[PDB]
Order: structure tokens, then C-alpha cells, then sequence
DNA sequence: ACAGGATGTATATATGTGACACGTGCCTGGAGACTAGGGAGTAATCCCCTTGGCGGTTAAAACGCGGGGGACAGCGCGTACGTGCGTTTAAGCGGTGCTAGAGCTGTCTACGACCAATTGAGCGGCCTCGGCACCGGGATTCTCCAG
DNA sequence: CTGGAGAATCCCGGTGCCGAGGCCGCTCAATTGGTCGTAGACAGCTCTAGCACCGCTTAAACGCACGTACGCGCTGTCCCCCGCGTTTTAACCGCCAAGGGGATTACTCCCTAGTCTCCAGGCACGTGTCACATATATACATCCTGT
């Protein structure tokens, strides 16, 4: 959502010659600015959100898309997203996936991103594709045996469909990029807090046996408590007994 | 918890828009608030006494259409 | 060698129908032909309803009968809004009807 | 709650949200990118850090963490762009003997993991 | 198998004489199986009672035809009555 | 009977067309500019005074 | 700008709800008072899915009926308007009261 | 602000058309000894659905706000319904006075149940096209000011 | 009544999703074949009602006459719902990964219940009547309505 009119912009600043079509608005704009969008030409580049095509799907469907575009495909990790399958079902002749990392999170998300790039390619679904990776998804903390023997065949396998350039070392005309990390105090209450809501008997539970989220819901009680604690509990009014 | 608001003025209206009516007074909306509540817990009292019998649970599909014809109120398309 | 049923020039279950009668506490003695009656009368309220629910979908351009117009075939009938006076079919919305009163002019 | 200490110490700011529509979106970043006499843009990891241009700003700071590298990686990328003038010092505040630190960690192991995994040479030349 | 049975087959058998080309969803069709164990049980219910009320202890045919005499509407009844009477009369010279 | 097949007016696009559409809409850049710079919010004034 | 008169509006909502059949009141709020009702019957009650929904359609069902006897009662006192007087009269000769 | 002038109670009384008491009998509980089948008491399987909630974005509520046209109150008047009076219709309240047909009893088959087989619907379980569902025109149709 | 705009409908033709039907393969259950009590049906026959009449009595229905009271109608007044644009809350994902609470199902088994006896009180229908209260009578009290 954020870049749409990034994307319209930046082609008006550039591209000054495509007829450009900007789709938001609420329920009833979105039906006006789609009148005569049948026509020949009518628009040449059409600009759209992921989460206001979700439900607005009928409607683009029914078209022949010479290129599909997404931006950050970050957001198209999942197979069984729901807006893979959305996105999946449009009537496109060549596909284009933009993001700034494929995947970073875990192996087998560059498997939804492939098989909605080029589906006859990478036709064998997940069971191929996990028994092939297992070694390599596996090999921070899991399975790892094989210890990147599969690696260069894996990255081969890519070669032929994704162009990652690196704009640090490849282009010596950049301002610099430091990390700056800084460790920060005690926090007196905050560590009050955290101290006693880390031994208490039902976190301590929780953390010996749960359905993952709620040992998540732990360490998300954490976030609340550890960045400033009216997330986690304000402080009390303090009053003679 | 108090959850009766959630039937709103405006789900109230599309009922009555339904049932042919073309004009609704203001108070009309907490009238049926109390009509609704009423029938709810009528026929609800009767399904959770048809699941306590059958040493359930849950309150099934069947148990809501029993307690429905108990009222009088046949309902059709829910195995009943 | 020939259902119960078949041996009345019909398209209804004689045979469960009769297992039916005599299993739910309704008497001690369902006849040869009691049954056969039962069945008879139950394919012939099918025969109607289905009929007028049918062709009020294909009266609205559809050819499979939906429950919008089964409820319309049903409400509509002076005999079956008589016999159905006291069920409501689900998702059969009702029937349109704007009183005089309220319509304009 | 930042909205609030930044005005204690009399910044002038703005913010950025996923509750924020979308001209006000374009508009808050016309009015940061391409003006001064702003001090501070407070924004959303997720709604804020994903894909738009800032190169009238640096000193990202990460107040939050969170063990998937993806979100602070593009975030970090919003003043690390071409069009910069400056270097951009990027602070990242972690609290002490706490978990803060094990999730910069699993961060860290996730970049790994990825920097292994598809930046080996996948450029034009091959 | 059986597990759970219904009308459905002749829900469809009848409705295809009617009408041969037209369907029936899945939701019509279930109202329609539901339909019938309501005519069932009430004509039944009707006809236990009034083996009942001449204190028989059987259902016969008789028992039915006044029981489906009580509950639809003159032509409703006339025809429904006509239908079962045919049919017990057919069913016995076979 | 009462048919509306629209097969009316089947325009087609072409080469020595698209340049005339790129200058429509490379006037249509330069209306944009008109849209790149900026003017006022009008804010309103408070309300009236009362007076008994 | 231009405006509907007070009725041409309301008459097409007519025409549009009383052709189209479908639940009239929001899901998931319904869904939560049927909790709250049964809360003071048997504490810590199960509702199957489809069982919430067939107390939905009985009870937009129950309603729309008790709306169409309503209007009628509206109509009665030479009112196109209804309101209170006219569901507790409708109500009245039901037998509901 | 009374008073004829009615109508409505209130209280008392009595004997006769209905409420209780008493004896009988005799069909129906009660009591008892066998024989399943039914249902309870655990022990296994398969699901669905809550887990705690979060932060993005949307549709639906929810709220502001004009204003218009219906909901009421007021006024009137003009039938029309109750009120009362005289007539008369015809129902009631008892009787006489047949025989139609309940109600019953008995007798005896045709009828229902059982009852072990047997098999053929039928129901579940996948598969694969048509058929509605939603869409996007443009052309007829209403609704709203405007003279 | 025509105009002229501006919104709504309203079929035509198009495009995929997915329910509705297509078939296949065994499980349940309806058929077949036959012996065994019997449901009720039908042929009398007892004996209540039902029905049908007729008379005398009088309540009551009914028609009429006469105002009064109430009923459709008009209009004016004022507000409160309709229409519609803006701010706010609900509510979907994706992101996050599975336990477990509980219907669904059986296999044993012991307890409950049918079946089917023979007794014995107790429930019915007489009979033997006793008596609430219906009908009658009168003053007391409202309880009017015309002055
Ligand atoms: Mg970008």
C-alpha cells in the first residue's frame, strides 16, 4: 500500500508516456474508476495493492495481462496464503517478481515464488521440494549431515531465473552504512517486572510444556515489558495501607 | 459481557427493509433488541436442555431444530 | 427380485417407509398396506412441490431448482402455504410485495 | 508512547502507520523527504519500513527487535538509498542480560543463513 | 455403507419426472429431505392416533387415508387420496 | 430478439497512433506538474460568540 | 448534489431485500450474543458452527414475521410509519403476548 | 350542586336437582420365576478449533445535520349506533313416543409377526464438465427539479 | 404535461470456480419363503339415545323513533426519521504451529425389563340419599343524568 504512489509517481517522472491507472478509494470509487477500463487501451499501467486485490479479485481476473508486476514479492512467502492463490489465478503472459530479498526467514519460500514464476518448471510440489532442501533448511539447527554438499547444485538451479545485485561493493559512488548498536541499562521496574514475570509458576509452565503460541505469547508479554512497561502494566497509584 | 448491541440499528432496519417495512420509528431499534432476546433465550434454553440429556457438550444442528419445532417455529434445511 | 415399492408404479421406498412406520412407537401392526398408502402420499407432496419449485427457478433462467424458489413454489400455493404455514425454509428469503400504502404516486 | 516522549523533549516530528491512509502516506513522506524544520519521522517496522524512498533523513534507529532479519534489513534500506549525501549511522538499542540480545542473535543466524544461500554469484556475468 | 441415509434418491427419482432436465442443489435437496420426514411423522403421528382413538392396535391403509384426510387442504387431500388409493389398489394385485 | 452485440466502432491501436498518444500523455506530464506543486489547507475560523 | 426524496431510497431497499435471500444480521455478533445467552444456561457450553447458524436463520426468519405483522399494524392507524404501537399490536394478536 | 330515576348489590331463605356416602363384585395390579437385549462402564480413533494476539487495511457501523412530509392535535359536522318502547316470534322448558344404531358378544379366518436366508438397492467415495456467479456494456427506466 | 439530468435497473455476452451429478464398489436392508398365533370383521342382539313430534309460557329478538356520540376529513403545526457525507470500530489476514476436548464406535457383561403366570385388594357402577345454591324478595347503595 505504502508504494503505490510511489509507483505511479516515479512513472510519471520517468515514463511520461503510459496512461496510468491508480486503483484505492473506497467502495464506490473503486467501481468509478473502473468504468470503460474494458476498452482498447483505455489504461496502459495499472497500479494496485496486494490487500485491495483480495477482494477485488472477479474483476481482474477476466483480463490478458501482457506482465504481471509485484513489488517486495516478499509479501507472496506462503503457498497457502490465500493471495498466492488470488494472485496465482490471473491470466498473465510473463510474471515479474520484484524484491530486495527472495527469502531470508527459511528455505521453501523460494518455491512459492518460483512455481507462480514459472509453474512447469518448478511443477514438483513440496514433498520434492523438501526432501531436496531438507539437509540445507535444516543445517542452522536441525538436520544437517550432508554439510552443503547440496549447495551448489541448489544455487545453480536458480541461476537461470533471478538477477541479485549487491549495492555495496559493486558500486564504489555510496555513502557508507554503520551499525551502531548500543546496549542499554538495568531499567530498574522494567527488570522488576521482568524478573518476576519470567519465574513466575505459570510462566515457568508455559515454557516447560505449550502449543508454541503461547510460549510465544511468553516472549511477546516480553516485548510489551521490555520496551516500556504501561504495554505490560502501568504503574500503581501508591497509597497508605 | 452484554453483547445484545451487536443485532444494530442497522442490521434491525435491513430486517425490517426485508419484511416490507418502510419506515421505522427511533425506539424501535431497542424494542427489538428485547423482542430478539427474548426468542433467543426461549429457543437456546430449549437446545441446551436437549444437549445436557444427551450427555453432550455441544449443542448440535439437531438440538437447535428440536427446540424449534418444541416452539412451534419450524425451521427447513438443517437436517430437521 | 422386485422392491415393494416398484410393484406400485411408483418411485418411492415402500420397503423403508414400512420400517419407518414400525420402529417409531406409532402402533403394534402397520398393514400390507399401510405403508404403500404412506408412500404414495409422501411421493405425490414431492411430485407438487418439486414441480412448482422446478419451473420457478427455470421461470427465473435457472435450470437447478434452488431453495430461493423453493420457497417461492411453496408460498405461492394456496394447499402447500396452508400445509407449510408453520415452517420456515432456510435461505428462502420471502416474497416481494410492497403494500399500497407505502408505494409512491 | 514515542509520540508522546518526543514531544517532552519538544521535537517536531511525524508518523507513520498501517492505520494511516494512503494520500496521507505519500503526503507525510513529501513532507519529511523534501523538508526540514522535522526532526523525527516515527514509523511502523512493517507499514512504514517496506518499500518507500527516504534520502532526506539518517540515523535509523531500531527500537524494537525481532528474529526475522527480512523487516530490519528493508528497513534499514529506507536511508541507505541512491540519492543519499550522507552516511547513514544506524543505532540499535538492546537491553542488557535480556532477550533482546538472543533475538538479535537469531537475527544474525537468519542473515547467515540467507547470505549463504542466494548471494553466491547470482549476477549478470554468470 | 449406511451411516446416514435420506430421501435424496427419491427426491431426485420424482423430481426427474417432472421435470427431466432440470437439478437440484445440495442445499434444495436436503430441504426437501427434510420435508418429507415432516409429512411422515406428522401423517403417522395423525394415524397412531387414530388407531387410537378406534382402539385399534394396528395402522392400517384406513388409518393413513384419514389421517392424510386431516391435514391437506380439500384438492391437496383429494388428489393425495386418489395418489395412495391407487397405489394400495395396484400394490394388492400384484 | 432484442440483441446488443456492440461489435460497433472496433478500434485498434497502431504505430503512427501511439505517438500521438505519447504526446497526449507527455501533456499530460506536464499537467501533472500542476500537481507536484502545492498550495493552502484553508483552515476555518471559531465559532460564534454568545451574548445574553 | 442531488438527493433522493424521503421513500425513493426506502422503497429500493424494499425492492433489493425482499428479492435477494440472505442473513441480514452481522455474523460474528450474533454469534456472540448466542454465547452470551447461553452463558446463564450451562457454563462452558460448546456451539457447533452450523448449530449458531440455524438459530440465525430461525431468528432472521422469526423477525422478518414479526416485521410484516408490524407493518400491518402500522397501516392500521392510517400510518405508512411503524413503530412500537404497531409490533405490540401485531404481537398482541398472534398470541405472542 | 343537587335529586328523581334507574341499576347494582347485599343478605336472607328454602327445597330440589345435582354432590357425597356405602356395598359390591371382577377385571387388573401386584407378586414371582426365567431369559434376553439393552444399556452402562471403559478403551480406542479422528477430527476440528481454540490456542493470544498483532498490526495492516477494509467494509459496516456510527455520527452529524439538513429538512421535509408524516405524526398528532384542533375543529367541525354529519352520520350512525345505542337507548328505549311496543310488538310477535319463536325458543324453552316439559312432555309423549318410535326405532336407528351404539355397544356389545362371540367366532373365526385373514392377517400380521416372526425368521432365516438372499441379494440388490443404496450410500459413500472420488472425478469432471456444465452451470450459476460475478463483471463490464450500453441501452431502456425512474426520480427530481424546472417551467 | 413535457424537459433534461442524473441515478438506477436490466438483459447480453464472457469467464472460471465448484457444486451437481456421474459411476464403482461393497454394506444394510428390504424380499422371499413359510409356520404361528391371532386383529378385527362380521353376524347377531341388547337397549340407549336420538330424533320427532306437540303445548303452554314468555323471554327475547326485532322493528322504530330520537338524539348523542362517535367517525372519516381538513388543515396546520412542529419534530423526528431519511438521505447522505464524514469519522470510527470491527474484522478479516499472515504469521504462527498443533494439542486436546470430545463426538463416534465396540466389545464385553450384569442389570433391568418383557413375558406370563396366578391371587386380591380397589375402582367402577350402581343405589341411598343430603343438601349448595339457584330463584325469589326486598331495602340499602351507589350511580347516574337532567336541572
Ligand atoms: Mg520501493
Amino acid at each position: 500500500t505504502s508504494v503505490m504512489l510511489n509507483w505511479e509517481m516515479e512513472l510519471k517522472r520517468w515514463c511520461p508516456s503510459f496512461k496510468i491507472l491508480t486503483y484505492y478509494g473506497a467502495q464506490k470509487e473503486r467501481k468509478l474508476k473502473r468504468q470503460g477500463w474494458t476498452k482498447p487501451n483505455a489504461f496502459h499501467v495499472c497500479i494496485t495493492s496486494y490487500k485491495l486485490v483480495l477482494q477485488d479479485h472477479q474483476a481482474f481476473r477476466r483480463k490478458n495481462w501482457r506482465y504481471l508486476i509485484l513489488d517486495e514479492a516478499q509479501n507472496i512467502k506462503n503457498f497457502k496464503s490465500q493471495r498466492w492463490q488470488s494472485l496465482l489465478n490471473f491470466n498473465s503472459q510473463r510474471r515479474l517478481l520484484l524484491t530486495g530479498t527472495p527469502l531470508q526467514n527459511s528455505l521453501m519460500e523460494l518455491w512459492s515464488l518460483m512455481h507462480f514464476l514459472m509453474p512447469h518448471v518448478f511443477q514438483s510440489h513440496r514433498e520434492f521440494k523438501e526432501w531436496f532442501s531438507n539437509p540445507l533448511t535444516g543445517m542452522i539447527e536441525g538436520s544437517q549431515e550432508y554439510n552443503e554438499g547440496l549447495v551448489k547444485r541448489l544455487h545453480k538451479v536458480l541461476r537461470p531465473f533471478l538477477l541479485r545485485r549487491v549495492k555495496v561493493d559493486v558500486e564504489k559512488q555510496m555513502p557508507k552504512k554503520y551499525e551502531h548498536v548500543i546496549r542499554c541499562r538495568l531499567s530498574k521496574r522494567q527488570r522488576c517486572l521482568y524478573d518476576d514475570f519470567m519465574a513466575q509458576t505459570t510462566t515457568k509452565e508455559t515454557l516447560a510444556t505449550g502449543h508454541f503460541m503461547s510460549v510465544i505469547n511468553i516472549l511477546m508479554q516480553l516485548r510489551k515489558v521490555c520496551n516500556h512497561p504501561n504495554l505490560f502494566d502501568p504503574r500503581p497509584v501508591t497509597s497508605p495501607f | 459481557r452484554d453483547n445484545i448491541q451487536g443485532i444494530t440499528k442497522p442490521a434491525i432496519r435491513r430486517l425490517a427493509r426485508r419484511g416490507g417495512v418502510k419506515r421505522i420509528s427511533g425506539l424501535i431499534y431497542e424494542e427489538t433488541r428485547g423482542v430478539l432476546k427474548v426468542f433467543l433465550e426461549n429457543v437456546i434454553r430449549d437446545a441446551v436442555t436437549y444437549t445436557e440429556h444427551a450427555k453432550r457438550k455441544t449443542v448440535t444442528a439437531m438440538d437447535v431444530v428440536y427446540a424449534l419445532k418444541r416452539q412451534g417455529r419450524t425451521l427447513y434445511g438443517f437436517g430437521g | 427380485a422386485k422392491s415393494r415399492s416398484s410393484r406400485a408404479g411408483l418411485q418411492f421406498p415402500v420397503g423403508r417407509v414400512h420400517r419407518l412406520l414400525r420402529k417409531g412407537n406409532y402402533a403394534e401392526r402397520v398393514g400390507a398396506g399401510a405403508p404403500v398408502y404412506l408412500a404414495a402420499v409422501l411421493e405425490y407432496l414431492t411430485a407438487e412441490i418439486l414441480e412448482l419449485a422446478g419451473n420457478a427457478a427455470r421461470d427465473n433462467k435457472k435450470t437447478r431448482i434452488i431453495p430461493r424458489h423453493l420457497q417461492l413454489a411453496i408460498r405461492n400455493d394456496e394447499e402447500l402455504n396452508k400445509l407449510l404455514g408453520r415452517v420456515t425454509i432456510a435461505q428462502g428469503g420471502v416474497l416481494p410485495n410492497i403494500q399500497a400504502v407505502l408505494l409512491p404516486k | 508512547v514515542l509520540e508522546q516522549f518526543l514531544t517532552y523533549h519538544g521535537h517536531l516530528y511525524l508518523r507513520l502507520d498501517g492505520s494511516t491512509r494512503v494520500e496521507q502516506r505519500q503526503a507525510l513522506m513529501e513532507r519529511f523527504n523534501a523538508d526540514k524544520r522535522i526532526f523525527c519521522f516515527i514509523l511502523s517496522t512493517r507499514s512504514g519500513g517496506v518499500g518507500v524512498n527516504l534520502t532526506g533523513a539518517d540515523t535509523v534507529v531500531f527500537y524494537d527487535s525481532d528474529w526475522n532479519p527480512t523487516m530490519d534489513a528493508q528497513a534499514q534500506d529506507r536511508c541507505h538509498r541512491i540519492g543519499q549525501t550522507r552516511d547513514v549511522h544506524i543505532y540499535r538499542l538492546i537491553s542488557e542480560r535480556t532477550v533482546e540480545e538472543n533475538i538479535l542473535k537469531k537475527a544474525n543466524q537468519k542473515r547467515m543463513l540467507g547470505d549463504m544461500a542466494i548471494e553466491g554469484g547470482n549476477f549478470t556475468t554468470a | 455403507r449406511s451411516r446416514k441415509e435420506s430421501y435424496s434418491v427419491y427426491v431426485y427419482k420424482v423430481l426427474k419426472q417432472v421435470h427431466p432436465d432440470t437439478g437440484i442443489s445440495s442445499k434444495a435437496m436436503g430441504i426437501m429431505n427434510s420435508f418429507v420426514n415432516d409429512i411422515f411423522e406428522r401423517i403417522a403421528g395423525e394415524a397412531s392416533r387414530l388407531a387410537h382413538y378406534n382402539k385399534r392396535s394396528t395402522i392400517t391403509s384406513r388409518e393413513i387415508q384419514t389421517a392424510v384426510r386431516l391435514l391437506l387442504p380439500g384438492e391437496l387431500a383429494k388428489h393425495a387420496v386418489s395418489e395412495g388409493t391407487k397405489a394400495v389398489t395396484k400394490y394388492t394385485s400384484s | 430478439r432484442r440483441k446488443g452485440p456492440h461489435c460497433e466502432r472496433p478500434l485498434t491501436q497502431e504505430e503512427l497512433l501511439r505517438e500521438a498518444k505519447i504526446t497526449e500523455e507527455l501533456n499530460l506530464r506536464s499537467l501533472e506538474t500542476y500537481e507536484r506543486l502545492e498550495a493552502d489547507k484553508k483552515k476555518q475560523v471559531h465559532k460564534k460568540r454568545k451574548c445574553p | 448534489p442531488h438527493r433522493y426524496r424521503p421513500g425513493t431510497v426506502a422503497l429500493r431497499e424494499i425492492r433489493r431485500y425482499q428479492k435477494s435471500t440472505e442473513l441480514l444480521i452481522r455474523k460474528l455478533p450474533f454469534q456472540r450474543l448466542v454465547r452470551e445467552i447461553a452463558q446463564d444456561f450451562k457454563t462452558d457450553l460448546r456451539f457447533q458452527s452450523s448449530a449458531v447458524m440455524a438459530l440465525q436463520e430461525a431468528c432472521e426468519a422469526y423477525l422478518v414475521g414479526l416485521f410484516e405483522d408490524t407493518n400491518l399494524c402500522a397501516i392500521h392507524a392510517k400510518r405508512v410509519t411503524i413503530m412500537p404501537k404497531d409490533i405490540q399490536l401485531a404481537r398482541r394478536i398472534r398470541g405472542e403476548r
